[PDB]
């Protein structure tokens, strides 16, 4: 079993272009808007892209038009998923997806609230691999149609070129090799952190972003001051109105490299979304002929889990 | 961040005035021109009234069902008009249908249609 | 069931022309193309009537109404704007672009694999069992209509992974083994169609002292009828 | 009601939407009913009246209206409008019975009037129409086109009016206009009055589709000052 970890969506972070350059100050704003469009289509790009991040997790997680459940009796044939199943005692998440959350971490910048929490996710991914568990390929193409899970495993060995009877006479070391392998992704999540280094990398480029975008306020851009309230209690407007368009432009310049920033990143965390959803469709709901599509060796099944801003496949 | 008071030596925080922006949840004109607004990332002590994680959502009703997603605020929640006034839910994510699994039954199916 | 399937494919196509003519927003993806490119260019030029710090957005008036020493300023700060406006359009253009691009590449890669022949990636030519699709033309863009197989009706069927014959493990060599309650069948996994095991339609594997929840069956040999009449 | 609204300009604008910021009345605001008080002019003013005889005659408008500084008269007396901005002496409470620099000479029925004076000039706005109303203004949407604007050069900060009317007063409100393909207003949004109206003018569109739409920035300001 392999992890295979992608990227699903941003942080939607939402900026007020005109709280941000003219923070509380009448005679910026009137400033500001000898600029027209300039402050309003950063706005609109930003939201855009919030709009975004959510079409994005739903690609990826929302393949199911129902919420499928185990039974309360895993007879599964010797196949240990109790790992991977959500633990009902707790939210509703299974012993690994709690590993991987647990290892990614005043100036008009707001932070917007996905719609999907993580409960939600948890959700999708639940009947995903519900659906996998009991149903194999046909909740993906028509309506889950309840297999024996070994039986669901013959198919999927006949689907390698290996006759099933290989399958049964092994079943139980195929089970005993397949338990031990989940055991021993709990054991590589916990120990090593960097793991999820492609989750918590999104994270931190964010981070910069914003914290990029905050330090350009301390900056003067040739004004004589970087702070705006200073320039208006020093200064009548003959002059103030000099010291704050050279603010302006500085300021407005800051928004507009920041907002390119984030369109082409969301162009990237959009493609990873792409192809998360992919590897879902093909991966999850079906059994891939796609070599090192679904990681080394040949394609038996695999088994999506939730994480932070992001999905992780287990690759069996 | 923070100033000393010149009169009294007291050390005062400086706390910027809540704000955030103002959304509004149409229906559409078409069948109503009643709205819902939301308050984003607010308490409503500033601002039928439901504090959400999304912000301050007023003037639509709370409702305990759940409902598949219409119009989008948040953190779970979604907005729609129904039989009239806007109303406030947590989306239902589809219908639930457990599977009747056992070591020993197979579903096949015995007809088909082409779409 | 080639009539039954013949006539359940022109019923789809009717559905098609009717979805499409009731709703316009069926093809929200190409009118979304559209508002936004009409959109930078609005922005685009209404920029033009912005002053950008310039005592007027026009530019004769700047040049008619002061000297050149001052002039030069003004306009200065309305040519800082305008390119300002024109290097904004331009990245938002290739961004979006490369947006279009990708989406170009996957509208060339179904075409291919789509059309061209029949794709057994899953979900990737619609939900269903994929058999065929047909492309048709639309402004900017394309639009394909996939034909898939969907599994309808279904029954709750009694199964084994192998038989017991003489002691030997009999399996399906391409099906899985049913039981309607009595008797037991040999059946394609997608479609109920039953069938008399025999040694033509499964091979045998090992035994039944290995096979888990191996059942007790009969399994007909054709040869036997033959060497006997 | 929706009324108070005339053209910004002289620009011909046709099957388009157009947002612009003027002193507008603002929609569904009140309005001093009366059935001659001098009244503030503050940033402008929107007068209406009604008629069944021809009992307001004109208006005076100026600061103290009493032959210190310049003011503006402007009667119409029997056939013949009169325009004049002479220093005058006006009465105690003037009525009409049945140094100058410039001068010029020229219920059943409802005349609309804007008077606004901007950098100098005063801009004269109107609209005449029918109507069959005697307990208020009637409810309904029209434009006033402009028919005089005088470079009087005269600061106003009162006015009176001379013989019901009713008297409003413009504000600085944002307004998406909607014109027709023959150049008139038929419609209009005040952005401030209500946030659907605000959703219109951010979409720029009188009707819009259903969904969640980001138009304003809500800030909770200062009560005091320390
Ligand atoms: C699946 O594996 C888990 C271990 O990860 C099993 O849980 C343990 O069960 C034993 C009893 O047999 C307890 O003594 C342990 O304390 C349990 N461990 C944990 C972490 O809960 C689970 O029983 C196995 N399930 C199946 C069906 O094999
Ligand atoms: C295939 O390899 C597996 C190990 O990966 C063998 O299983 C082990 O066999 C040894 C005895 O030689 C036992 O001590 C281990 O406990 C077994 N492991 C498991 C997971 O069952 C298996 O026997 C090999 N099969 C063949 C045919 O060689
Ligand atoms: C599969 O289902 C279709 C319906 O979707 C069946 O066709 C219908 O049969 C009824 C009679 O029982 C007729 O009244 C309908 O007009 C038929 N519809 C069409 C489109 O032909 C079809 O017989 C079923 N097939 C099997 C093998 O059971
Ligand atoms: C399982 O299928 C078999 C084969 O169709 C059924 O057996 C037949 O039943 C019919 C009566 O409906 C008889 O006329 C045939 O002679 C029987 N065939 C044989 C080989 O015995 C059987 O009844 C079905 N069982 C159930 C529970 O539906
Ligand atoms: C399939 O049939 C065989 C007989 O052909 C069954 O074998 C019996 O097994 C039990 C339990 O060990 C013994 O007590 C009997 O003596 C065996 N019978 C004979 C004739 O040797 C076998 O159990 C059956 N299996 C199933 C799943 O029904
Ligand atoms: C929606 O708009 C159409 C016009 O395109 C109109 O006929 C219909 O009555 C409207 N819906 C409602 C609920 O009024
Ligand atoms: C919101 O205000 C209420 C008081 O009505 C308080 O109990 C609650 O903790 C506040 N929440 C936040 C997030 O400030
Ligand atoms: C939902 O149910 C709870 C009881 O569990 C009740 O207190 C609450 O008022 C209900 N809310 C609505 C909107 O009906
Ligand atoms: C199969 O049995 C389950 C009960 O375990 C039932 O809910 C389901 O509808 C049955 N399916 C068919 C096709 O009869
Ligand atoms: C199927 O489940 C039943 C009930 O637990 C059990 O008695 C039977 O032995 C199982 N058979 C197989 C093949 O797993
Ligand atoms: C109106 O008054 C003017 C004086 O301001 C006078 O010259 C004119 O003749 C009068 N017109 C009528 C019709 O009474
Ligand atoms: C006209 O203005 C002059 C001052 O320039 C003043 O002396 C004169 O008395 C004024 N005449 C009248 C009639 O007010
Ligand atoms: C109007 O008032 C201003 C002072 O705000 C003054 O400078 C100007 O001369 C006045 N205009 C007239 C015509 O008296
Ligand atoms: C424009 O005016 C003509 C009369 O010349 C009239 O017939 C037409 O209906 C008017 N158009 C609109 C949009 O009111």
């Amino acid at each position: 079993v392999t992890t295979e970890i992608l990227p699903v969506s941003m942080t939607k972070t939402s900026v007020d272009c005109t709280m941000y350059i003219c923070g509380d100050s009448t005679e910026c704003s009137n400033l500001l808007l000898q600029y027209g469009s300039f402050c309003t289509q950063l706005n609109r790009a930003l939201t855009g892209i919030a709009v975004e991040q959510d079409k994005n997790t739903q690609e990826v997680f929302a393949q199911v038009k129902q919420i499928y459940k185990t039974p309360p009796i895993k007879d599964f044939g010797g196949f240990n998923f109790s790992q991977i199943l959500p633990d009902p005692s707790k939210s509703k998440r299974s012993f690994i997806e709690d590993l991987l959350f647990n290892k990614v971490t005043f100036n008009g910048l707001t932070v917007l609230p996905p719609l999907l929490t993580d409960e939600m996710i948890a959700q999708y991914t639940s009947a995903l691999l519900a659906g996998t568990i009991t149903s194999g390929w046909t909740f993906g193409a028509g309506a889950a149609l309840q297999i024996p899970f070994a039986m669901q495993m013959a198919y999927r060995f006949n689907g390698i070129g290996v006759t099933q009877n290989v399958l049964y006479e092994n079943q139980k070391l195929i089970a005993n090799q397949f338990n031990s392998a989940i055991g021993k992704i709990q054991d590589s999540l916990s120990s090593t952190a960097s793991a999820l280094g492609k989750l918590q990398d999104v994270v931190n480029q964010n981070a910069q972003a914003l914290n990029t975008l905050v330090k350009q306020l301390s900056s003067n851009f040739g004004a004589i001051s970087s702070v705006l309230n200073d320039i208006l209690s020093r200064l009548d407007p003959p002059e103030a109105e000099v010291q704050i368009d050279r603010l302006i432009t500085g300021r407005l310049q800051s928004l507009q490299t920041y907002v390119t920033q984030q369109l082409i990143r969301a162009a990237e965390i959009r493609a990873s979304a792409n192809l998360a959803a992919t590897k879902m469709s093909e991966c999850v709901l079906g059994q891939s002929k796609r070599v090192d599509f679904c990681g080394k060796g040949y394609h038996l099944m695999s088994f999506p889990q939730s994480a932070p801003h992001g999905v992780v496949f287990l690759h069996v | 961040d923070a100033v000393r008071d010149p009169q009294t030596l007291e050390i005062l925080d400086i706390t910027p005035c809540s704000f955030g922006g103002v959304s509004v949840i149409t229906p559409g004109t078409n069948t109503s021109n009643e709205v819902a607004v939301l308050y984003q990332d607010v308490n409503c002590t500033e601002v039928n009234v439901f504090q959400t994680r999304a912000g301050c959502l007023i003037g639509a009703e709370h409702v305990n069902n759940s409902y598949e997603c219409d119009i989008p605020i948040g953190a779970g929640i979604c907005a729609s008009y129904q039989t009239q006034s806007i109303i406030a839910y947590t989306m239902s994510l589809g219908a639930e249908n457990s599977v009747a699994y056992s070591n020993n039954s197979i579903a096949i199916p015995t007809n088909f249609t082409i779409s | 069931n080639q009539k039954l399937i013949a006539n359940q494919f022109n019923s789809a196509i009717g559905k098609i022309q009717d979805s499409l003519s009731s709703t316009a927003s069926a093809l929200g993806k190409l009118q979304d193309v559209v508002n936004q490119n009409a959109q930078a260019l609005n922005t685009l030029v209404k920029q033009l009537s912005s002053n950008f710090g310039a005592i007027s957005s026009v530019l004769n008036d700047i040049l008619s109404r002061l000297d050149p020493p001052e002039a030069e300023v003004q306009i200065d700060r309305l040519i800082t704007g305008r390119l300002q406006s024109l290097q904004t359009y331009v990245t938002q253009q290739l961004i979006r672009a490369a947006e279009i691009r990708a989406s170009a590449n996957l509208a060339a890669t179904k075409m291919s694999e789509c059309v061209l022949g029949q794709s057994k990636r899953v979900d990737f030519c619609g939900k269903g069992y994929h058999l065929m699709s047909f492309p048709q033309s639309a402004p900017h863009g394309v639009v394909f209509l996939h034909v898939t197989y969907v599994p309808a009706q279904e029954k709750n069927f009694t199964t084994a992974p192998a038989i017991c014959h003489d002691g030997k493990a009999h399996f399906p060599r391409e099906g899985v083994f049913v039981s309607n309650g009595t008797h037991w069948f040999v059946t394609q996994r997608n479609f109920y169609e039953p069938q008399i095991i025999t040694t033509d339609n499964t091979f045998v594997s090992g035994n039944c002292d290995v096979v888990i929840g191996i059942v007790n069956n009969t399994v007909y040999d054709p040869l036997q009828p033959e060497l006997d009449s | 009601f929706t009324r108070g609204v005339y053209y910004p300009d002289k620009v011909f604008r046709s099957s388009v939407l157009h947002s612009t910021q003027d002193l507008f009345l603002p929609f569904f605001s009140n309005v001093t009913w009366f059935h001659n008080p001098v009244l503030p002019f503050n940033d402008g003013v929107y007068f209406a009246s009604t008629e069944k005889s021809n009992i307001i005659r004109g208006w005076i408008f100026g600061t103290t209206l009493d032959s210190k500084t310049q003011s503006l008269l402007i009667v119409n007396n029997a056939t013949n409008v009169v325009i004049k901005v002479c220093e005058f002496q006006f009465c105690n409470d003037p009525f009409l019975g049945v140094n100058c620099t410039f001068e010029y000479v020229s219920f059943k029925n409802l005349r609309e009037f804007v008077f606004k004076n901007i950098d100098g000039y005063f801009k004269i706005y109107s609209k005449h129409t029918p109507i069959n109303l005697v307990r208020d203004l009637p409810q309904g949407f029209s434009a006033l086109e402009p028919l005089v604007d005088l470079p009087i050069g005269i600061n106003i900060t009162r006015f009176q009016t001379l013989l019901a009317y009713y008297v409003g007063y413009l504000q600085p409100r944002t307004f998406l206009l909607k014109y027709n393909e023959n150049g008139t207003i038929t419609d209009a949004v005040d952005c401030a009055l209500d946030p659907l109206s605000e959703t219109k003018c951010t979409l720029k569109s009188f009707t819009v589709e259903k969904g969640i739409y980001q138009t304003s920035n809500f800030r909770v300001q200062p009560t005091e000052s320390i």
